[PDB]
């Protein structure tokens, strides 16, 4: 799948 | 309870089909089978969003 690596929160 | 959350931080689409919302958008967790990306909705649109950009509601 392409869940993508959890991005950095602001 | 209602499968939903709340974007703790406004989120933006990084790929093609990821959920798009802004802080306060209740993401309709449509598929929390992912540990960091729940396939859910927010306000009429659905897709993949980071479960962290939101928070689980209802208790």
């Amino acid at each position: 799948r392409h869940y993508r690596p959890l991005p950095p929160l602001p | 309870g209602s499968t939903y959350v709340q974007a703790l931080f406004d989120f933006d689409p990084q790929e093609d089909g990821e959920l798009g919302f802004r802080r306060g958008d209740f993401i309709h967790v449509m598929d929390n089978s992912d540990p960091n990306w729940w396939k859910g909705a927010c306000h009429g649109q659905t897709g993949m969003f980071p479960r962290n950009y939101v928070t689980p509601v209802n208790r």
